[PDB]
Formats: C-alpha cells, structure tokens, sequence
C-alpha cells in the first residue's frame, strides 16, 4: 500500500530499461571483465494424482 | 620455437562494422593475425645475421692509418685520395670487394654473394658507375632504391645480390656468403608447422575467438665460427647465442659507414 | 599555374567532408597509450612479440 | 562535467600470490578522454556508460596524462 | 615539407637542411660545374628514397623548384657519366611557356 | 549451452516536451531519461482512477 | 581549455549621445556556448574562429549564464 | 649443477578453505628430476626452462625422494 500511494504520487514510478551495449558485449568475464553473468531461465514440470 | 597469435574479437563489433563501414571484422583481423606471424619471422632471419657478423673492415680488411671497422667517406685514406663522388664512391666498391675476399678467406666455401644494406649504401651503389672506369656519378639507375615495391634492389657489378634492410638502425652494409645448397649459408630458418588456424566462441557468452600458431627452429652451420679447431662439449645447441655466434660467424662481416 | 599536378582533389558537393583511417593495433588494446602499429612503414614488427 | 558523458570502471580484488594483491578501485573517466586512450582488459572489471561520474574519483578530458597513469596502476600488486 | 638532406639523408658535415655548392661536403669534394652539378643529382634522389620511406606509396615524383635549380639540372649530364656540363638544354628555363619543365 | 540476444533502443519524439523554444545544447539526447521524459511527454497524460 | 575552440567577439566602441557611449569590449566564449547561445546583431563588432582563446576574458562552456549575461552587457551604456 | 638445465616451478599461491592456504613457492628442478617425478599438473602453476636454477631453492638431480616431498608440499594447504 505504500509504495502504491508513492507511485500514485509519482515519488517513485515504473520503469523499464534494457543494458548499455558495452555491458552486454562483456558478460560472463569476456575481456577480463567479471561477476556479470547473463540472467537464466528453466521450467519445473510437476503433477497430482485422484483416487475413485 | 614457436609462436602464435590472438584475435578474440566481439560480436558488436563485426554487426555494427558491417552496417556502418562494410567491413567483416573476422576477415580483417585473421589477415592481419597470419601476416604479422610472417613479417615477426622474417625480422628474426635478420637480425641474427647481423648478430652473427664479424666486424668487418678489420684485422685483415684493414688499411693501417684506418678507423678500424667503419668506412669513412671524409677520411681521405678510406677514399684513398679520392674527389668528388664520380670518384670516391668507388672506394666503397673496392671496400667491399675486399670483403667478399675476406668472407671466402674464412669460409673456405666462397665469396661473399649478396649484399644486406641501408638505404644509404644502396643509392650510393645505383648512383656511381660500378665497372673499371675514370669516374662517374649521376641519377641512380642499376638498382632499385625502394623498399615499398621490392626489398630486393639488384645485382651489384653483376656480382652482388644487393637488399635493402629498411629498418637499418644507423647506416652499414654486411656483405654475406651463400651457397646453392640449405646447408651452406650459416645461419638457418627451419619451419616445422605453420600457421594453422584454430577457431572457436566461448561458450558463456559466445563471443567468437581465433588465432594462429607456428613452430621454427633456427640455428647456425657447424663451422660457423671457422676459427675454431674444435668445439666444446661435443654435444652442443646450434641454437645462436653470446657463447656460439656473436661476432664470430664467417659467412658474414659488417662494415659501419660513414660520411654519405 | 602548377595547376594540379602535385596533390590530390577530392572535390565537394557539400561542405566539411570527412575521412576514416585504419590501423592494426598489437598489445592486446588497439586503442591505448603505447599501442604500437603492426604496418608502419618507419618501424620494424616486434619480433619478439608471438614468441619469447 | 564533461558534458560528453563518463565511462565508469569498477575493478574487483583478486589474489595475486602470498602476500600480493590487487584491490578494487572506482574511477570515473571522461568519455573521450577513456575513448582515447585506454588499457583495461583482462583486469577482473566491470564498466558502464553514465551522463556524470558515478564514482568519486573522476578524470576529465585535460588531464590526459593523469588517466593513463591511473589505468595502468589498476594492474598495482601491493602487501 | 619537412626538412631535408636531414636524419638519414645528412652528411655528418653538412648543414641540415641546405645545400650549398661551395661547401665541399655536399658537392662531395668537387671542383668543376661539371662535377658538383652531379652532386645536387645526388641528393635529390637522397630525398626522393626517404619519401619512400617515410609514405610507403613510392618514390617521389616530381619536384618543385626555382628557376636556378632548374638550370643547374638543364645544364648538366643527368645520366651516369664521367663528368659534364654546357648549355642549359631539355627542360624549360622560362616562365612564360609553362610551369611544367620536363622530367628529371 | 544457449542463448538470445536483441538491440533496439526507444527513443523521443522531438517536441514532445512542448516546453522549450530552445532545447539545451542544441544537440541532445533522443532517449528518454528523468530529466527529459518523466511527467513531460505532451502525448500523454496519466489519470489514477479510485472508487470503482 | 573547451578542447571544442573558442569563438572570439570584439565589439567596437559605439557613440550614442552627449556623454553616452558603449565601450569596446574583448571576449572569447567556448564555442558550444556560444552556439547554445548568443545575442549579437546589429552590435558594432567583428567575430572570429580560434583553437585557445584570443582575449584574457573567456567564457568556459560551464559558464551558461555568465555569458548570458555577458551578451547583454554588450549593449551597455555608460559615460 | 645439472649441466643438463633446470626446470623453474612457480606455484601461485592460492585459497582452498576457510582460514586454509597453499603457500606460494618458487622452486628449480634439475631438469632430469622434474622428468623423473612431478606432481604438477591442476597445481596454479607456471613453468620455463634455463640454464642454471632461477630460484634459491634448488633440488638437484641426485636428489629424488627430496623433489618427491617437494612435490607432495605443493599441495599442502596451512592456516
């Protein structure tokens, strides 16, 4: 609820934003760069069972 | 021995390159990588030449009222009394051809054959009428005085094979022997691989790499030295260096000059 | 006159034209103090730079 | 400021041998001052463009000198 | 332009620069127009290899002087020989004809 | 291992601040920032709505 | 220093009326600011392009306003 | 010496655990020893070749069961 009112307010608003081009160029430590890993994705595949 | 290069270049780049200046930047660069490897290698050929050399004008080579390794052209016994350059240009001529003995004298396998020389010498030599003559000079003709089309330059009275070495650190000549035979020359390149090309992208953020990589050898000729009645060790590296080449190797004797 | 004989055009259709250079730089960083040029022609390759 | 913005370089410590090391350091250089001349790679760094220098210690374009000094020393092995 | 018959193209004794034709380093010793006019051939092609050196495209091409170095190149056997001098003869001396004064 | 990559960049509509005669510097960015874009862009407005 | 050139404006001294003149003045201003802004037309005066700065008075491009003003102060009157 | 050359050790000195290190160590081997036996390999280490050990630590050829204990020590992790 507070941060909604402050957006509301427009003290602290969304934003969205992509990456300078000469960080994406240097992830995960090319040119001696580090600590700048590409953020990663996977899935979880589960289930549930019913008796009659 | 060997050697070898890196490109390891970004994708950025080579998009952007390409949009903007038509380049492909992996083509670029693998250009760039193998002929940088051969022109590193040729220097190396060179500068052990010229390690090796003898000081010439020296010793046997000398006239006694001499400087004792450098040709002076304002010394009037270098030039043995010569005027103007119609004449005294000639006194190198003989300076060298003197040399040429001197190499055969120690080597015992010929004269020296070819010449490795600055900028300077070259013109001096294209400019003056080389065969038995009273004098002359002029604009050089004979040989080239470039190094941007050929570094070779021509051949000397007919006798010389005659190169500019266009980095020459001062201003000299280093008359030289070699023979028809790979065996014959003193100092030796011997290559056993070659620019082979490896390639890959490192698999985190796929940036593309590549490089080259070699592998030589060099030596120099058993009797090298000449002077030597025998070695040292019996088993022992033809790999040159302070102990086996420097200032010793008979195919070669290097004159500093002076006064052009 | 010389006319011209002895240097190049390149004439203009507009104002402040503009031209691009290329170099091949060794030591790791092609742009950087002490970034030595691979074709100068006033200056020798480092021989000892893919070797010892 | 500038006004032509700031490449902004952080290093991170690394452990060179016993008692040698390397701490992390924060400049901030004028772009075309960084774009001149520059020797950082392989350094255990990170860098990001910004429009004033997102740390205290800022190079600006007329102290050429200073910065190529102080990107050369990002490379100091100290106790 | 930069300075001339200086660096690798000066004689140790030679002024940096100019070249006098008085001066016994630079005609080499010569006594005679037909002997020292040769010497200025030789440091012409002095020059022309340091461009060479110094562009990587070629020799120099052509050159720009003033009218007495242009007779002392007319009036004299540009060619490897013994020695000689005369009447100014294939290139143009004047001004009013042309700019253009043959080739050297 | 695998991965995507796009660039693309959003940029401003010259004017749409509609409150200058005379854009600082002359030269400017075209990108949106906190000081050029937030709560200045004359081709929209933002109405919180409450009570539905 | 701009690094950028200084654009160098002199403006010559005007007679208005009886006791009434607008003096000579010589300044040099950063040419961004000078092409950010400037008020000279129908001045009395001359301009130029430089690499440094032609006159002891100059207005660094982090000036804005100072140089503002200093246009105005162009068109002053005094004794 | 050998007279056959040396083989010149360097171990990086690296952290294993907590509160636990390798010493870095700068050792020669006599190069018919180092061939013999030699336990460096996965080590953060890096090797040359000379003519006369480069370090002050030398194990020479008739040696064997030192260098083998040297070797193990490349290994040994200490506060």
């Amino acid at each position: 609820a507070e941060i909604k009112k402050q957006m509301e307010a427009g003290a602290l608003v969304e934003i969205a934003e992509g990456m300078a081009t000469s960080i994406a160029e240097l992830q995960e430590g090319f040119n001696g760069s580090t600590d700048n890993p590409w953020n990663e994705m996977g899935f979880r595949i589960d289930k549930q069972v019913i008796e009659a | 021995k060997s050697r070898q290069l890196k490109a390891a270049y970004s994708i950025e780049l080579a998009q952007d390159l390409r949009a903007v200046h038509g380049m492909d930047a992996d083509a670029e660069l693998s250009g760039i990588l193998a002929t940088e490897i051969m022109l590193e290698i040729n220097r190396e050929v060179v500068d052990w030449i010229n390690y090796s050399a003898q000081v010439g004008k020296s010793g046997m080579t000398l006239t006694p009222g001499s400087k004792a390794g450098v040709f002076d052209f304002q010394d009037p016994i270098d030039i043995r009394g010569a005027r103007w350059a119609g004449e005294s240009f000639k006194a190198l001529l003989f300076q060298i051809d003197k040399e040429a003995v001197e190499i055969a004298r120690q080597t015992g396998r010929g004269e020296g054959n070819f010449i490795i020389a600055s900028r300077n010498v070259v013109n001096v030599l294209a400019s003056v009428d080389t065969g038995i003559s009273y004098a002359a000079q002029g604009l050089a003709t004979g040989f080239s005085t470039d190094t941007t089309k050929s570094v070779f330059a021509g051949v000397l009275g007919g006798k010389y094979r005659v190169y500019i070495d266009q980095y020459a650190k001062q201003d000299y000549f280093t008359v030289g022997y070699k023979g028809p035979n790979e065996m014959d020359a003193g100092i030796y390149y011997a290559p056993y691989v070659a620019l082979t090309p490896l390639r890959g992208s490192d698999p985190k953020n796929f940036q593309p790499v590549m490089g080259f990589k070699t592998r030589y050898g060099i030596g120099i000729n058993p009797f090298a030295e000449s002077a030597a009645q025998a070695p040292a060790s019996r088993i022992q590296s033809g790999m040159p260096s302070i102990l086996n080449s420097l200032g010793k190797n008979a195919y070669f004797r290097r004159v500093y000059v002076k006064g052009i | 006159l010389i006319a011209f004989d002895i240097c190049g055009v390149q004439p203009m259709n507009s104002p402040t034209g503009q031209v691009f250079a290329l170099r091949a730089v060794y030591g790791k960083d092609p742009v950087a103090a002490g970034a030595k040029e691979a074709f100068h022609p006033m200056y020798g390759p480092d021989a000892m730079f893919s070797g010892q | 400021a500038s006004a032509r913005g700031y490449v902004n370089i952080k290093t991170f410590e690394q452990k060179l041998d016993g008692n040698k090391k390397i701490e992390g350091k924060e400049v901030s250089v004028a772009f075309p001052l960084y774009s001149d001349v520059h020797k950082i790679s392989g350094a255990h760094y990170q860098t990001f463009p910004s429009e004033k220098a997102a740390y205290s210690t800022v190079y600006e374009e007329n102290q050429r000198t200073e910065w190529i000094a102080a990107n050369e020393d990002l490379w100091k092995v100290t106790g």
